Order: C-alpha cells, then structure tokens, then sequence
C-alpha cells in the first residue's frame, strides 16, 4: 500500500 | 539522576501512546496500547528497566502509582515507583512540550506509515537522535557512562 | 566489534517464535517475541533498535530477512546498513547459539512468574542484560558507545 | 492467577 510498514 | 524517569501517558487516533522519558536528557521510549492499563503499564517499565539502570519511576497519574500490576513489576525490576506530583511546576511543561512536539513529529510521519505504532517509532527515532550540541541518545549514554564510572 | 555493530538471531519457544538482537561487542539485547518471523514483523523490530541504540550495521539472522524489502526499507528509513550473517568468523556461530541456550535457560527458570512468555522473555533480557560476569552487558554497552561519542 | 503479570 506505499507505507514502510506496508510495502504493497 | 541517572536513573530517574518519568512517565507519560497521550491520546492519538482513539489509541495511547505511553512514553517514558529520560529526564535528565530528555530520551524516550514509547508503545502504542488500547488503553492504559495497570498490566500494559507493568509491562512496558519491564521492558524498559532490562534496557536501562531504572532506579527510580515517576508514575503518570495515581491509577499507575495505586496499580497492584504495575507495583509488583517495579518490585520485580529493582525500581523504586514515586508519585509524578510536578512539586517543580516546570515539570508540567515540560512533558506538555514533549506531547506537543511528539505529536508534531509523528504528523510529519504519518503518511509514511499504515499504523500508528509505525509513525510512533519513527518518531522516537528523530526525537531521541535531534541534535539541540548533542542528542537525547548522545545525552543519555554520557551520563550513565559517568556515573558507572 | 564497532559500537554501531548488532546482529539478528530467531529462535523458537512454545510454538513462538523470539527475536533477539545482539550487540556484538558487550553482549547486550533487546528480545521480543512475535507468533512467526515476517520481514514485517523484523523490520519493525529494527526501527524500533534503532531509535533507542545507534545502530550502523545489522548482521541479519537469515537470507529471507536479508532479501526481505520491507527489512530493507526500514533499514534505509534508520540509516542502517544492512549486511548478511555469515560466520565468517567460526567463532560467531557458537557464540549465538551458546546466547539462545543461556536464554533458554533464564526463561525456565522465570517461567513459571509469567502467564504470558513475552513477560518471561523480557524477564531474562533483564536478568541477562544485569549479569556480572567484572561488568554487566548492558555497563559494556553504555562504556563503549559513550566512548566513541568523545 | 498468583502470576506477576497476571496478579489474580
Ligand atoms: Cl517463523
Ligand atoms: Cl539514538
Ligand atoms: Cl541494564
């Protein structure tokens, strides 16, 4: 999803 | 002192953030929990009195410092749990400044992050290397090291 | 063995799983315990290291958290340098795993204060990181960063 | 339960 935590 | 801290209790997003700060140098440790609890709160000084020479535990309000949980992990843990009565009125300001600026930190990071407790780490990380010169981290490292010696 | 040095270790309890890192020069860790080993669940680990200790090398614990880019990512956003684990040095190995049974061995002995492991696994990080063996680990650390930061 | 972190 584009978060650090949350690469997709 | 060197192994005096305080701790703080902040709302963001309907969740908690506890921190625990340093007070001579302003350093901090922080978690995100649903809410505050006695056995969050005992948990969290477990934690970090096996990371630092905690000696002495200024508590965030009376519901902690009452807490028969968070009595018994300051038994556990060698710590001596205090009340957190500003005595000093610039002891309130100063945590007050500290929420605000953590707050501001963590807006700066939110975007990056999905969860909070993320956005939180990513801003005890920028807190505690902020150079004001040395940072909180540099600061605290000094005095331990001092006073082991 | 520089102040800025720590390496990842997993190792299994319960059907848990803990990670530790190890700062390689004084012996000293931080453990937590996690239901398995996700790169997001060591990339979150690291950051948070890395905002409480100066951490400039991590020695990662396998190859899947060394591909991992969600590791990779958060060791770009900490400025660490990720690096693999191979004991190069054959003394390495021993090391980490003499490490996972003194653990192993603290938390049998707490275990039983604890509902929860993760209380029993920050109890012997306490007890581990205070041992005399003469200074303590978490003494060694504190004198070798204090030292490189003068 | 007589447990520190669970003191029932
Ligand atoms: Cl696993
Ligand atoms: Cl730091
Ligand atoms: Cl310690």
């Amino acid at each position: 999803s584009l978060k650090i935590d949350n690469l997709d | 002192s060197p192994g005096i801290w305080q701790l703080d209790c902040t709302h963001l997003e309907g969740k908690v953030i506890l921190v625990a700060v340093h007070v001579a140098s302003g350093y901090i440790e922080a978690e995100v929990i649903p809410a505050e609890t006695g056995q969050e709160t005992a948990y969290f000084l477990l934690k970090l009195a096996g990371r630092w020479p905690v000696k002495t535990v200024h508590t965030d309000n009376g519901s902690n410092f009452t807490s028969t949980t968070v009595k018994a992990a300051c038994w556990w843990a060698g710590i001596k749990q205090e009340d957190g009565i500003p005595y000093n009125p610039q002891s309130q300001g100063v945590i007050e400044s500290m929420n605000k600026e953590l707050k501001k930190i963590i807006g700066q990071v939110r975007d990056q992050a999905e969860h909070l407790k993320t956005a939180v780490q990513m801003a005890v990380f920028i807190h505690n290397h902020k150079r004001k010169g040395y940072s909180a981290g540099e600061r605290i490292v000094d005095i331990i090291a001092t006073d082991i010696q």
